[PDB]
């Protein structure tokens, strides 16, 4: 018996960035589960880039009281709500037994952020570079007021 | 067996401490064979522990992942030793004997380099040098 959980490990989907989606199945059976199929075919490739793992994976064999985790790292092409989907499992629960269907859980429905968004949001190195930019205004009168002063003080 | 294994490996490193809790290790690895053996299980052993492998939808792709704390994460050079399901079933042996782990000789190993993971200033720079001309104000009118 195969339990999963399907976990979004990112605070914050954005466009264009890295989102990285765990898989975890335990076998809390009595006997070895055979021939795992995970399969999650919620993310299309035209609104989902993959960049690393896989959405389709097998595992020949889990045992008993053993545990495995799988991890795809995909990139959001499109901002807007997403509705992150059970994956579905299948597996053999006996040897010449009938394939067993499960899902895993569903992180339900997440708000993926327009890239200029999360940056209105979350933008550090700005204040960085802007604080050079205001000197300027004030060197002249700056230098000349205490030259003055010295000269009559 | 793999005979002649030939590896491409690529690995991907968590970089920011802030958006993540933990450092995540990626490491795909395109795995080929001179007798074209397909479809094998590996193992992969990092630093003495042991992660699972998975295979790839393409034949011959390969993926471990682990996490490590922030602070464990240190940067450096972490070697991920895979084994076959042979070596695998002796590494487990010799651990459980508490026998010499490094005697087995690996698959093939990868080495993945990790790197390692204002507005009230603003104001208040603002905020002292005007408290300080005001100073120099009273002191000018005084």
């Amino acid at each position: 018996r195969l339990l999963a959980s399907k976990s979004l490990l990112n605070r914050y989907a954005v466009e264009g960035r890295d989102l990285t989606l765990q898989y975890n199945i335990y076998n809390v059976g009595s006997s070895a589960a055979l021939d795992v199929e995970l399969s999650d075919d919620s993310f299309p490739p035209e609104d989902f880039g993959i960049v690393s793992g896989m959405l389709n994976v097998k595992w020949d064999r889990i045992a008993p009281a053993s545990n495995v985790s799988h991890t795809v790292v995909l990139r959001p092409l499109k901002a807007g709500y997403f509705n992150f989907t059970s994956a579905t499992i299948t597996y053999l629960a006996q040897e010449d037994g009938p394939v067993v269907i499960g899902s895993t859980s569903a992180p339900g429905q997440g708000g993926i952020l327009a890239q200029r968004e999360f940056d209105r949001r979350f933008s550090f190195l700005d204040w960085a570079a802007f604080g050079v930019m205001t000197l300027p205004s004030i060197g002249i009168p700056l230098l000349l007021w205490y030259s003055s002063k010295r000269k009559y003080d | 067996a793999c005979l002649e294994p030939q590896i491409t490996p690529s690995y991907y490193t968590t970089s920011d401490a802030v958006i993540s809790t933990e450092t995540v290790f990626i490491v795909e690895i395109s795995l080929t064979c001179k007798n074209r053996v397909q479809n094998m299980a590996l193992y992969a052993d990092v630093g003495g522990k042991q992660f699972p492998v998975t295979r790839g939808q393409d034949v011959g792709r390969y993926q471990v992942s682990w996490s490590l704390d922030h602070k464990s994460a240190h940067a450096g050079t972490y070697e991920v030793r895979f084994f076959d399901e042979e070596s695998y079933s002796l590494l487990r042996k010799a651990q459980r004997n508490n026998e010499d782990i490094s005697i087995i000789p690996p698959l093939f190993t990868v080495s993945v380099d990790h790197r390692g993971t204002t507005e009230v200033l603003a104001a208040a720079i603002g905020l002292v040098i005007y408290y300080l001309a005001f100073s120099a104000k009273s002191h000018i009118q005084a």
